[PDB]
DNA sequence: GAATGTGCAACAGCATGATCGCGGCAAGCTGCGTGCAAAAGTCGTGCCAGC
RNA sequence: GCCGCGA
């Protein structure tokens, strides 16, 4: 009950010191949940193609009383499993159908009907479907699609960082960035000048667009201004009191209140005034005349008498002004607020600026603005102003970009109208009118919480929205001429648009990218791989230093360590072992609640935006029974920092240590003892290993490698396991428990293992089973490991020991010395598949047809071919050996007489075929694997096609008799037990077949019921049996439908065994990397007293300079867990009694400090006993989780317990002379990977090869048998050292002379040594194109 | 390139390979090091007809 | 940062690789005056250093008057250098590139001996292209 | 200008022919309607059209937007494509790709002399064809060149001789790819290996700036008699020991180097001999490898020095002088004329590259690299005799 | 008369004019009167303009 | 006391941003039509020369 | 040309 059938095999001592709450979750959650809500049925709109369909669908005829109503959706089954379709090279795709009904309504009868075919469902695009481990089977490839990380639709804005014009003016903008639509920027001029930039035109006033919401301007001034009123009686000129608003100001005249002085002129400023005048309750007094000549009118006073009134608003006013106003009249004016203390003058400055005031001036002007094309007639003006904003369709802010404007405006309600009203202008406006006047702040751009991730499903559902964009577009324009006898497959269904669309987005994108194969590490980290390129994202140069760097809120969300290293830096992230995704798409990380002092188990999922107002405690804070903290004062972070709060003030605790590292960098033991940079190179590193011959644990590690081995589902588990009853190197065949069933029909488990299988990466994918027969096996179990994992366990390198001490000079810098043994036990030794592929297909003068026979080829290169012109399989091919022997038909109708007589003396053809045969590229070599095949329907099988059928079909009836044959076990059980409950005729009812005659008939109730159900149910699941295993024989021989001018594809695998060699690079888990200087023999390495030699030498000088501790401690700890290894190897030697075992067992287990491991052997049976002591015989595998590990103390009393030394240092002597080194060597064992950077691979030299047509330069690169370009620094250095014959050998002999080439070899071979230098062609090609322009360019003499 | 193209093609000038750039470009000996030697005889011969 | 000192290599070589050695000594008297170099109240780069493979475009004086210690036009070296320190000399004049007087090269005395052998350089060194490649080899280290 | 070719006999027409194709079209079909006395405005939108075509062609991007192919990317015009980046970087001006070259791993080679350094014979056999075919040809083995290149193809023996016989003394210059001073590329006598990976010499990797954890490099083989001069004479590594930026010695040994030196010539208070009076180095080399005395023992020895007062001459003086086993072992890979306060020290990497400057400036250039050589011989094996590590 | 033409430019293939008139080594610079190709070494397709 | 040019500052457009290698995809496929003379090529047909 | 990778 503890521990499941798995881990009794094999328990990793785990050092934790911290209980775990929440346990790791799927690990690819975001992928699959991302398909499953884009692809999965809907109630409701919300999302998917349901909610695309809504989007889009219905449809109608302009006015032609015609309609497209649809109702559901369904996906068909795809035609081939993920295996099949891999192997085969097609897409793994679904066919979609769809219902949709023509309603045709009535002319003459207004909203009245008179036609209504619901027709079926139509077939229209194939949707590629993903498989059950993250990944897009397309063209016969992986194509893992990556999460972008993008800026969210809304409002943001920014500061530019002030320095612009250089005055220190600092110049603060608005932006609003919808999800599909035009962007609108409001900016300030260094005038402090409204300005619009819309879709990124001109800079354009606001007061346009204001106006064009049917704006006046004094509504404009009222609405953008507080206004205050003037009261001019009797000469008097009252002024208004509001005591808030005077805050600095001057006092130009005495102020009295209700005719007794309150504030003198020029008297004090400070609040003691303006709280006294506040307090005594005062109404209007008397101003100064001058103090009103500043101000500026705000309405449009009318005068009673004539029409002429001063309209002039936004303007001061005159000394006549006021006798002309006193005259109409106008006793109170309004003028606005006209106060410089927080508020400033804007607005008005910008309506002054432009004279437009009227709605069809506004608009016209803007549609002159952003198209300088032609003019409008007052209907592309209000067409173009609906279109670009407040559009249903042509704009459209997302759900996300309602909500993020709601908040960035405190908005109470958060949904609401997908499009932007009238007040939602205005409002950004006064935001950023209040922004400059000092009120609210900028926001920070790289903050996570205005960053938000798209997965596949939201791309997928974008592609498929446009696209039934692009159908509607003409489906509209069918409906106008289409009769009642159009149905909805000739209703212009039109699925090739959708179809290719999905596809383009699917195989040919940014974001769809090869999935890497090296171990499951990599395809792990690169389906949760998080890139801020893409479409809609930001292009590398366009990316500044900020953008690269780790904000404060990268903490629970996106790893700070692991991250590509040159070009990419920064833009590219890996998610957190415990980040998810919100539902609007923002990463929220989780943490659980603090309720007075007592920390509980309740867990809450936090974002970037709620996170930063609680104070979260740390992982690394002791707990005590009762949940209390230990300590009063606890280090928190608080908003963006790190203080020190008392336990009270603490609302959220981080629920684990390793929250802050993602996957790559949570399999690194010792992470905090390494430089971070270090860190960052070997958790990138790990990613590169390749999978050896055997899978070999790591004898240190985290505890993450069986969740990263079961989550990438590079292994096999058992869906419902039970017992196991049939296992082979290629099937496992399990009972499932009665305890839990399918009623009817029983059932077992098959699980068909994949054998070597070409990856990605041309590396090997092999499969091998745990268990051996009978064996319980659990839900969740391990059955099978793939490619570089041991019993479940990530395993993608080998321990080995290593020394650490330099060696004559052969560890040198980064070098690495390996010992011969290393080579001899094959670790590091691993196999690569390579595909070849020969295709035949028809042409001008026939078919290209292949056959063994190939005219001019001796015996010898035929002898590796069948009857049918292919490789024997496991024949070993090496150089250019001949794969298949495929012949071109020639062209010839003219046979004279030579030709003639050719083919009197020689075959028919003599010869007249030429050939076309896959043969083997130099370099390459290995075995033949499999041969696949492919035949066009129609043209006769070939013969090796006969046999993989024949081969197909006795796998396919072998896998389906096994259920058959215990249903008819379970049938004649029944029936025996029938015919003993009457007339049982004991053995000899058994003895004649078919139940004896079913019994003849004994009783009439068994006669009628018993027996002839019994016979009933054996025909019907006889008659069943036969149609199934005749459909899947049908299913398996079926001729391909291939492509046209393809008539038959054969492809070839070849398998070789890459051993390990000096260029070979070798890197462990720590960022220590090199490449191999010596395979040392066995005699010269070092070896201790007890005369074992190393495996490995290391510099030393490597660990100080790089801040590698956490190669030391694991080196230690290595060695102190190999010697508890070889202690109970020793002990299971002389085959002592199983208790005195198990207690040291039980004693090396409960070693530690206070450590959360509850392992107990009383519990465990003694077989089970014998059995764990057994496979922890070579070392104890012991895990330390990433911030809380094996303390120093811990180690060196693990290193006490095993009897070796507890400095971690022995006494090495010198292999060669035999002679102790002066200071002890820390020998360890360290995990090593070896990396997918082999010199066979990086071994390249050419002398003379092929050229280009244009420069007559050689060719470029490896597999084109290019040179090494020779570039501008290189020439820079040949002259610096003054070589001018060999800079002039380098330009003229060696490249582009044409003729120079040939007289060089020449000399060469004849042995003169002469450069004869000529013209180099790239010269030439130059003065050809400066000619070819108007500029004419010679050579004078 | 477009504008020391334009100026250079208005102006009618020569290029008279005096550099090392435009001995590389061409092909022929750098008047630097070992093609120092070369390109001294050379210029008495043109400075002698 | 690499990228940045990339362009900066480049242009100094392009400015620069139309220089080559080609007089042996144009016999000017001009100079440039040398004193080891001190920010305030610390020495950071003594007159050895600085004045260690030049030509001296002048005589240096000893404070004793009228003393003669190195004649003028003369190549120095380590024995010249450890002799002129165990003095008290303080500034040297010594001739450099911009001051060779001579056309469409630089004379072999104003230039003193290459740094990567121990004789003064010889005429058709192109000492534009390792001057620039020795500038800016660097820039890559230096923290911006 | 050629189109590029693809499945089936189909030709794609590339860029400059899209252009080329433009401009004549529009040049047709507007001379075709001069002569049919069209309206000036069908014939004015012509001309404007034409213009606008040429200049496109002539540079795209320029007066207006960029023309796009098929795909939403710029046509690029004469000008873009006058030489890679629009000047010559690409195919001319030191941008051309030459063969004879070729390009692998590099690993550390402490056996190897300063001169040297370790090529493989499978990078040989093909960098050095032609030459293999002349000699194939001279010595009557072959007398086609059909039967010489057979023969190569086929690897027989003496094909590995006469490649050995080759290689003798032909000069190879490696050079890694970011090649920022003239060290950076430097020539080497050819040493063949049985495998895949250059073996370099450690002392000239400080001026390389490569180290052994995934570097590669390129070999460029000088296939002239002139250019065989220029490499051996202006290109080799010992030649270039003091660098052209300072003067100070590029060549050093660093790293365990300066490890095998520093724990050889350090001084203990108590160890196997105290006091001890040894009549010459040789006696204290004695001590330390019979076991009777230690590395860092404080001994009294005999020893002689040479000086160079004397005008072009060496006056030897002998004296007993207070130093340590390991100054001692040390004294006897240095040259005559240098003083023994020389080695009196902790060598410190400062130390030992003064000694190297001032073997350099007093003594030559062969004493200093065979001095070097030994200096890095006896550092890599007295490093790895002391066994240093790095434990917690 | 195209952008690619034989006319001018040179033959596409060696000494070879087209229709097959004149294609020998033997006839050097003739021009068939079919077709106004010349027989030249066909790299005369990297200098005509 | 009003009038007329020289300096000047903000502004829009152009040019540039290290080197050398390795591995995978996905495309990029481009333009008539016309009716007749004028020519050339072809097919059904009959011919002589060899066995 | 994009994408990923090595120094
Ligand atoms: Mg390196
Ligand atoms: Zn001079
Ligand atoms: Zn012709």
């Amino acid at each position: 009950m503890v521990y499941s059938y798995t881990e009794k095999k094999r328990i990793r001592k785990d050092f934790g010191k911290r209980p775990q709450v929440l346990d790791v979750p799927y690990l690819l959650s975001i992928q699959l949940d991302s398909f499953q809500k884009f692809i999965e049925q809907d109630p409701e709109g919300q999302y998917g193609l349901e909610a695309a369909f809504r989007s889009v669908f219905p449809i109608q005829s302009y006015s032609g009383n015609s309609e497209l109503q649809y109702v559901s959706y369904r996906l068909g089954e795809p035609v081939f499993d993920v295996q099949e379709c891999q192997i085969r090279g097609v897409t793994y795709s679904a066919p979609l159908r769809v219902k949709l009904r023509l309603v045709i309504y009535e002319r003459e009868a207004p909203e009245g009907t008179v036609k209504d075919i619901k027709e079926q469902e139509v077939y229209m695009g194939e949707i590629p479907l993903m498989t059950d481990n993250g990944t897009f089977v397309i063209n016969g490839t992986e194509r893992v699609i990556v999460s972008q990380l993008h800026r969210s639709p809304g409002v943001f804005f920014d500061s530019d960082k002030g320095k612009t014009h250089s005055s220190g003016k600092v110049l603060y903008n608005a932006r609003i960035i919808p999800y599909r639509g035009s962007w609108l920027d409001f900016e300030f001029d260094p005038k402090d000048n409204l300005f619009v930039r819309i879709d990124r035109r001109r800079k354009l006033p606001a007061t346009i667009i204001l106006r064009a919401l049917n704006y006046t301007t004094e509504q404009i001034l009222d609405l953008f201004f507080e206004k205050v009123i003037f009261e001019i009686r009797d000469n008097k000129l009252q002024m208004e009191l509001v005591p808030e608003r005077l805050r600095g100001e001057t006092a130009s005249f005495d102020i009295e209140a209700n005719g007794k002085v309150y504030v003198e002129k020029g008297r004090r400023i400070t609040a003691r005034h303006i709280r006294q005048l506040e307090k005594d309750d005062v109404k209007l007094i008397e101003v100064p005349v001058e103090y009103i000549a500043g101000k500026v009118v705000a309405k449009d006073y009318i005068d009673e008498s004539t029409g002429e009134l001063i309209c002039a608003a936004n303007m001061e006013l005159s000394l006549d002004l006021l006798a002309k106003l006193s005259q109409s009249g106008h006793k109170r004016i309004e003028t606005l607020f006209t106060n410089d203390l927080d508020h400033g003058p804007y607005i008005s400055e910008t309506l002054r600026v432009d004279p437009t005031n009227d709605r069809l001036s506004a608009l016209v002007e803007i549609y002159r603005m952003m198209r300088p094309g032609e003019p409008p007639t007052r209907e592309a003006a209000e067409s173009l102003f609906e279109n670009l904003f407040f559009s249903e369709d042509r704009y459209d802010l997302s759900a996300v970009g309602r909500m993020k404007f709601n908040r960035s405006l405190l908005r109470e309600e958060i949904e609401g109208s997908g499009i932007l009203s009238k007040d939602d202008i205005i409002d950004v406006m006064k935001k950023l009118i209040d922004i400059r006047n000092g009120k609210g702040e900028v926001d920070d751009i790289d903050h996570l919480g205005n960053r938000r991730i798209r997965s596949v499903g939201e791309m997928a559902e974008n592609q498929f929205r446009v696209g039934l964009v692009r159908v509607e577009r003409a489906v509209k324009e069918r409906l106008s001429l289409g009769d009642l006898d159009t149905l909805m497959p000739q209703d212009m269904i039109n699925a090739k648009p959708i179809s290719a669309a999905v596809k383009e987005f699917f195989g040919s994108s940014q974001l769809s990218q090869f999935m890497d194969q090296n171990n499951p590490l990599s395809e792990i980290t690169h389906k949760r791989r998080i890139s801020a390129l893409g479409p809609g994202g930001l292009t590398r140069e366009r990316a500044g230093f900020e953008v690269r760097d780790v904000h404060p809120t990268h903490y629970g969300r996106v790893c700070p360590i692991e991250t590509p290293e040159g070009p990419n830096i920064g833009l590219i992230n890996s998610l957190s072992v415990y980040a998810q995704t919100n539902e609007y798409g923002f990463l929220e990380t989780p943490y659980r609640k603090v309720t007075d002092g007592v920390v509980t188990d309740e867990i809450h999922y936090l974002s970037a935006i709620e996170e930063g107002n609680y104070v979260i405690a740390q992982a690394n804070s002791n707990l005590d029974e009762e949940g209390h903290f230990v300590e009063d004062l606890v280090t928190c972070r608080s908003k963006g920092e790190s203080s020190l709060f008392s336990r009270d003030q603490v609302d959220y605790m981080d629920v684990s240590t390793q929250q802050v590292v993602s996957v790559g960098a949570s399999l690194i033991p010792f992470l905090e003892h390494d430089d971070a940079n270090r860190a960052l190179m070997g958790a990138n590193m790990q990613r590169q290993a390749v999978p050896t011959l055997r899978a070999d644990k790591p004898l240190v590690g985290t505890g993450m490698e069986r969740a990263v081995a079961v989550d990438s589902g590079v292994t096999a588990v058992a869906k419902r396991g039970g017992v196991v009853q049939y296992v082979d190197a290629s099937r496992i065949v399990i009972k499932v428990n009665e305890d839990e069933m399918y009623p009817g029909e029983a059932g077992i488990d098959i699980y068909n293992l994949t054998k070597y299988t070409r990856s990605n990466q041309n590396t090997c994918i092999n499969q091998m089973p745990c268990v051996s027969l009978g064996e319980p096996v659990e839900r969740g179990d391990v059955l099978a490991d793939g490619p570089s994992t041991d019993l479940g366990e990530l395993a993608l390198g080998q321990n080995m020991r290593v020394a650490f001490m330099p060696w004559n000079g052969y560890n040198f810098e980064d070098s690495i010395l390996v010992s011969e043994r290393v080579v001899q036990e094959d670790r590091f030794t691993t196999i690569h598949i390579q595909e070849l592929a020969c295709v035949s297909r028809d042409t001008k003068l026939g078919p290209e047809e292949i056959t063994a026979d190939i005219p001019n080829v001796g015996e010898a290169a035929l002898s590796k071919l069948d009857e049918s012109g292919i490789v024997y399989i496991g024949a070993e091919v090496t150089g250019g050996d001949i794969l298949v022997g495929k012949v071109t038909p020639k062209g010839e109708t003219q046979l004279t007489p030579e030709e003639k007589l050719l083919r009197a003396i020689f075959g028919e053809k003599a010869s007249d075929v030429k050939d076309s045969s896959l043969r083997v590229p130099n370099g390459v070599s290995g075995t033949v694997i499999d041969v696949q095949v492919f035949t066009r329907d129609g043209v006769e099988k070939d013969k090796r096609a006969l046999e993989i059928e024949e081969m197909q079909l006795k796998q396919a009836k072998k896998d389906l008799s096994e259920e058959l044959q215990i249903l008819e076990a379970g049938l004649f059980s029944r029936i025996r037990a029938v015919l003993v409950a009457g007339g049982v005729e004991a053995e000899k009812l058994d003895k004649l077949p078919r139940d004896r005659w079913l019994e003849l008939g004994l009783t009439d109730e068994e006669k009628q019921n018993q027996l002839e159900q019994l016979a009933e149910q054996y025909d019907e699941l006889k008659h069943e049996f036969e149609k199934k295993l005749e459909a899947k024989r049908r299913k398996i021989t079926q001729g391909d439908d291939l492509a046209p001018g393809v008539l038959k594809i054969v492809k070839v695998y070849l398998a070789v065994k890459r051993r390990i060699q000096p260029g070979d690079k070798m890197a462990g888990r720590h960022g220590n990397k090199g490449v191999i200087s010596k395979i040392n023999p066995i005699e010269d390495m070092p070896y201790d007293e007890n005369g074992t030699p190393v495996d490995i030498v290391l510099n030393p000088l490597g660990v100080p300079s790089r801040m590698n501790i956490g190669q030391i401690l694991e080196t230690h700890l290595g060695m102190a867990a190999k010697g508890i290894g070889d202690k109970i190897n020793a002990m299971l030697k002389q085959q002592q009694e199983v208790a005195k075992l198990r207690e040291f067992i039980q004693r090396a287990y409960d070693l530690g400090a206070d450590v959360r491991q509850k392992v107990d052997l009383s519990t465990f049976s003694d077989e089970e006993v014998m059995r764990l002591a057994e496979n922890l015989r070579k070392g104890m595998p012991i895990a330390t989780p990433v911030f809380d590990g094996a303390k120093e103390a811990e180690i060196k009393e693990l290193l006490k317990l095993g009897d070796l030394p507890t400095s971690g240092q022995i006494r090495l002597y010198d292999g060669r002379t035999g002679e102790q080194f002066e200071r002890p060597v820390t020998v360890g064992y360290m995990y090593m990977l070896k990396l997918n950077h082999l010199v066979d691979d990086k071994m390249h030299a050419r002398s003379t090869g092929s050229y280009s047509l244009v420069t007559q330069q050689p060719l470029g690169g490896k597999a084109q048998f290019g040179g090494q370009r020779f570039g501008e620094m290189e020439v820079w250095a040949l002259e610096a050292y003054g070589a001018a014959y060999t800079l002039q050998e380098m330009l003229t002999v060696k490249s582009d002379d044409v003729n120079g080439r040939t007289k060089m070899y020449k000399n060469i071979v004849d042995g003169n040594h002469q450069m004869e230098p000529g013209m180099p062609e790239s010269f030439n090609v130059l003065l050809k194109e400066i000619r070819s322009l108007g500029i004419n360019i010679e050579l004078e003499d | 390139t477009t504008r020391v193209l334009t100026e250079a093609a208005v102006a009618g000038k020569r290029d008279e390979l005096r550099g090392l750039k435009e001995n590389v470009i061409v092909g022929r000996l750098i008047p630097a090091g070992t093609g120092y030697a070369y390109h001294q005889d050379r210029m008495r011969r043109r400075a002698a007809g | 940062k690499t990228a940045n000192s990339g362009y900066l290599t480049r242009r100094l070589v392009d400015v620069a690789q139309d220089l080559v050695v080609t007089e042996d000594d144009c016999g000017t008297h001009e100079g440039i005056m040398m004193t080891p170099v001190i920010e305030g109240g610390d020495v950071k780069e003594p007159l050895r250093d600085r004045v260690l493979g030049r030509v001296t475009a002048e005589d240096v004086l000893k404070p004793g008057t009228a003393d003669i210690l190195v004649p003028r036009n003369t190549l120095l070296h380590e024995q010249w250098c450890d002799l002129l320190e165990e003095n008290s000399v303080d500034a040297v004049k010594v001739r450099s590139v911009v001051s060779c007087d001579t056309d469409f090269g630089v004379c072999a005395h104003c230039y003193g001996r290459d740094l990567a052998r121990g004789h003064i350089i010889n005429k058709g060194e192109a000492i534009g292209v390792i001057a620039a490649q020795s500038i800016g080899e660097p820039g890559t280290q230096l923290t911006m | 200008r050629p189109l590029v070719p693809l499945d089936g006999g189909r030709f794609a027409t590339s860029d400059l022919n899209d252009l080329y194709r433009r401009v004549i079209n529009r040049n047709n079909r507007l001379k075709r309607l001069l002569d049919l006395a069209a309206p000036d405005i069908i014939v004015r939108n012509e001309k404007r059209m034409l213009q606008e075509a040429v200049d496109a062609l002539l540079d795209n991007g320029r007066r207006g937007r960029a023309i796009t192919g098929s795909n939403k990317r710029p046509l690029k015009s004469l000008a873009d494509m006058i030489k890679g980046k629009q000047g010559r970087f690409r195919q001319n001006l030191l941008g051309k790709r030459v063969d004879y070259s070729g390009r692998s791993v590099i690993t550390v080679g402490p056996y190897l002399r300063l001169h040297q350094c370790g090529l493989p014979k499978k990078m040989a056999l093909e960098l050095f064809k032609p030459f293999i075919y002349g000699k194939l040809e001279l010595r009557g083995l072959a007398t086609t060149i059909k039967a010489a290149k057979k023969m190569v193809e086929r690897e027989e023996a003496v094909v590995w001789d006469i490649l050995d016989e080759v290689i003798r003394e032909h000069p190879v210059l490696l050079n890694r790819a970011p090649t920022l001073h003239r060290l950076g590329i430097q020539a080497f006598e050819p040493v063949l290996i049985e495998g895949k990976a250059i073996q370099l010499h450690p002392l000239v990797c400080a001026a390389y700036n490569a180290d052994f954890d995934g570097d590669q490099m390129a070999v460029h083989v000088p296939l002239t008699l002139e250019a065989q001069l220029e490499a051996r004479a202006l290109m080799m590594s010992t030649n270039n020991i003091l660098s052209p930026a300072n003067g100070e010695p590029i060549i050093v040994p660093s790293q365990d180097v300066v490890l095998g030196l520093y724990y050889m010539t350090r001084d203990c208070v108590n160890a196997k001999g105290e006091g001890m009076v040894l009549t010459g180095p040789k006696e204290a080399e004695r001590l330390y490898r019979s076991g009777l005395a230690s590395l860092h023992a404080r001994v009294k020895v005999r020893i002689t020095e040479y000086e160079k007062d004397a005008n072009g001459e060496l006056v030897a003086k002998t004296s007993l002088k207070d130093t340590t086993v390991g100054r001692a072992i040390l004294w006897m890979i240095v040259p005559k004329g240098l003083p023994y306060s020389i080695v009196n020290q902790a060598l410190g990497k400062k130390a030992i590259s003064k000694m190297l400057n001032t073997c350099y400036r007093i003594l030559g250039l062969k004493p200093t690299v065979i001095f070097a050589d030994q200096i890095m011989y006896t550092g890599f094996a007295y490093a790895a005799r002391s066994g240093a590590s790095v434990g917690i | 008369d195209g952008l690619f033409c034989a006319r001018i430019f040179g033959p596409v293939k060696d000494y070879e004019c087209l229709c097959g008139k004149y294609k020998r080594l033997k006839h050097r610079g003739v021009i068939c009167e079919k077709c106004g190709v010349e027989v030249t070494q066909t790299k005369v397709r990297r200098e005509r303009m």
